[PDB]
Formats: structure tokens, C-alpha cells, sequence
């Protein structure tokens, strides 16, 4: 038996990331519904809006984020939300299912049969991919936390942000934090170099994954005849994101050529 | 155009 206590923070970025990471949300899933791709998609979007609200609260607590121009803050969240949602879905699916099942929430796990329904097959393959890479690379929780912050900071307007210099500084702090997370494992210098290379390749690969997923998100959002619903938060973000995406304004910040 | 997200951020 031990007394109740809050965990001990330390003066490191990863320690703060651990305390501000939002708790995993339950979907409040009514599993009595029949299996259908359209119903599943709506359910996922309603969960997604709740996760995005939690992610906005998380971003506000990231050191320096709130010091960027308010427009930069909105833009970064509009450009990165899908990255944040898919990477966290990847983490849950890796930790709970070794990347074999889509773990949206503890009460919403999409199995192989459901993932292979006619109109689920393609999108689920894309959604599950990053989980298989987290599994392959055996990513640690500290590595994951640092990488997830880098994803908030991986896409910017082509013309630059209003607070560009500060943004570059913040981004470099998390690149360095990722290196520290890798190094803490106790590998030698060569292994550290190799692992940093592999994890930054993984970060870069997120852009093509997200392109695959935004194609579904935007088409199901726009074609109202499909009757796939989105909550207000998400609908607003998507409404604002599409014009930037389609005008080619979303610039990816790649580590590698 | 960004009411909800702006509200959360403030
Ligand atoms: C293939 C796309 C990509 C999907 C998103 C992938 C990321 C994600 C992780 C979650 O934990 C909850 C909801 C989201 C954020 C999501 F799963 C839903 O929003 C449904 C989504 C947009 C999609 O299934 C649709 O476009 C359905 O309309």
C-alpha cells in the first residue's frame, strides 16, 4: 500500500509530455448496430471529433506552442490533426494488438473481418499501416511522445508561418528530445545514429499515409449524399483545411530528400 | 470561419 500522489515531474520535455498526454477515450460504442461501413465511418468520425478536442488542449500545453501567432496555432492544428489522430491510433493498435487490429478505443476494436468488408478494406489498410511500423521498430513510449509532438510541427503553409523563427526553435527542441529518448535506451553511438535515421524516415512516411486518409476524409465529408456524419469540431476544421490542401498550400517538412 | 477551434484555443 502507498499514499495517493501525483507522479514526479522532472525538468525535461519528455517528462512534461508524459503528464500532458490525454487519456485514451472510450467511444461509448453501442455494439448492437449491424455491421456496415457507413455506420462505422460515422462512429469513427464522432470519436475523432472528441479526440481532436483533446488534442487541441494538449497542444496548448506544449511549451512555446501558445507563444506562436494565433493564426499559426490554428493552421498547425488544421494541417496536423490527421497525423496526430492516425499516429495515436497506430500506438494503441501496436500496444494492444501488435498492429493486427485497429484499436480505435478500448470499446471499439475493428477486427480482421470488419476491416475486410467491401468498403472498409482499402481505408483500413491505410489506417493500420503505421501501427505495423511502430511494431516493426519496437518504438518506445518516450520515442512515441517525441515523435507525436514532431507531427504537430510537420506541416506548414507554403509561404511560412507568422512566428517562423520561434516555430523552428520549438521544432528543433523536439528533434533533440527524440535523440535523447533514443539515446536513453543505452545503445552505442552508431546504433543511435541508425535509430534516429529510422525514426525520422518513419516520420517522413506519415505524409503519404495521411494523403491516403485525407482523400477519404474529404470525399466522405463533401459528398453529403453519402450520409456519413462528422461532428461540428471536425466539420469546421475540414471545411477550412480543404481549400488549403487543394490549393497546394500544405507544405511537408521532410527530414530526408 | 474558425469559431470553434478559436474558442478552444482561447
Ligand atoms: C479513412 C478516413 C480516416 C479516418 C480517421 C483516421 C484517424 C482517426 C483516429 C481515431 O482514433 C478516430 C477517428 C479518426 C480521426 C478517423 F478514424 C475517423 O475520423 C474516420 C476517418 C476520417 C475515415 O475513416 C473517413 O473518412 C470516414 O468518413
Amino acid at each position: 500500500m502507498v499514499p495517493a500522489a501525483l507522479p514526479q515531474l522532472t525538468p525535461t520535455l519528455v517528462s512534461l509530455l508524459e503528464v500532458i498526454e490525454p487519456e485514451v477515450l472510450y467511444a461509448g460504442y453501442d455494439s448492437s448496430v449491424p455491421d456496415s461501413a457507413w455506420r462505422i465511418m460515422t462512429t469513427l468520425n464522432m470519436l475523432g471529433g472528441r479526440q481532436v478536442i483533446a488534442a487541441v488542449k494538449w497542444a496548448k500545453a506544449i511549451p512555446g506552442f501558445r507563444n506562436l501567432h494565433l493564426d499559426d496555432q490554428m493552421t498547425l492544428l488544421q494541417y496536423s490533426w490527421m497525423f496526430l489522430m492516425v499516429f495515436a491510433l497506430g500506438w494503441r493498435s501496436y500496444r494492444q494488438a501488435s498492429g493486427n487490429l485497429l484499436c480505435f478505443a478500448p470499446d471499439l476494436i475493428i477486427n480482421e473481418q470488419r476491416m475486410t468488408l467491401p468498403c472498409m478494406y482499402d481505408q483500413c489498410k491505410h489506417m493500420l499501416f503505421i501501427s505495423t511500423e511502430l511494431q516493426r521498430l519496437q518504438v518506445s513510449y518516450e520515442e512515441y511522445l517525441c515523435m507525436k509532438t514532431l507531427l504537430l510541427l510537420s506541416s506548414v503553409p507554403k509561404e511560412g508561418l507568422k512566428s517562423q523563427e520561434l516555430f523552428d526553435e520549438i521544432r528543433m527542441t523536439y528533434i533533440k528530445e527524440l535523440g535523447k529518448a533514443i539515446a536513453k535506451r543505452g545503445g552505442n553511438s552508431s546504433q543511435n545514429w541508425q535509430r534516429f535515421y529510422q525514426l525520422t524516415k518513419l516520420l517522413d512516411s506519415m505524409h503519404d499515409v495521411v494523403e491516403n486518409l485525407l482523400s477519404y476524409c474529404f470525399q466522405t465529408f463533401l459528398d453529403k449524399s453519402m450520409s456519413i456524419e462528422f461532428p461540428e469540431m471536425l466539420a469546421e476544421i475540414i471545411t477550412n483545411q480543404i481549400p488549403k490542401y487543394s490549393n497546394g498550400n500544405i507544405k511537408k517538412l521532410l527530414f530526408h530528400q | 470561419e474558425n469559431a470553434l477551434l478559436r474558442y478552444l484555443l482561447d
